């Protein structure tokens, strides 16, 4: 917490050409004309089994 | 027109749009010369940028109604005969290379259609 508040007025100095340098996430089609720019986290599960529906992407690797 | 709505009827899980579309597979193959009727149904179903036939397409895309849709695409393959090669092919690229329809059935879990 003390570390955070550090970081967070570093980032109301600088100006706002380098804050668009500096985003974080990027843009995703969730659904038909739905972009929310989200961001992602990867996780391993060995506990719970079921097969996969919900999906966004049917092809799993990373694309670019 | 023909081959993207084959993949978007397996997909979705249309069995009597699917079943449609089957015959007119027939029926434009007739009309053919006739050289290599065997290699040109492959490509009729195999995408060519990434080598997905729709068989892989099927099982992917798991559906309430999906173990009768592979019963149908079994049975269009094996009058034409190339049902060998329709139930053997692999992707091409190189994140995927290898990867054939039974590693697709074992990981969604399937112990009915493996």
């Amino acid at each position: 917490l003390q570390r955070a508040r550090t970081i967070l007025e570093f980032e109301k100095m600088l100006p706002e050409w380098l804050r668009s340098r500096f985003r974080m996430g990027e843009l995703c089609k969730v659904a038909d004309e739905d972009f929310r720019l989200c961001l992602r986290i990867n996780e391993v599960k060995w506990t719970e089994w079921k097969t996969h529906v919900s999906f966004l992407n049917e092809d799993p690797g990373p694309i670019r | 027109r023909l081959k993207k709505r084959i993949f978007a009827a397996v997909s979705e899980g249309c069995v009597e749009e699917l079943r449609e579309l089957l015959q007119d597979l027939q029926d434009l193959c007739r009309r053919r010369r006739g050289l290599d009727v065997p290699d040109f149904l492959m490509h009729k179903l195999t995408a060519s940028d990434t080598g997905k036939t729709c068989l892989m397409k099927a099982l992917l895309n798991i559906n309430p109604n999906t173990k009768e849709i592979v019963r149908i695409l079994l049975a269009f393959a094996e009058e034409n005969d190339i049902l060998d090669r329709f139930i053997n092919a692999e992707y091409t690229e190189e994140a995927y290379e290898g990867q054939t329809a039974l590693n697709i059935a074992i990981e969604r879990r399937q112990g009915d259609i493996t």
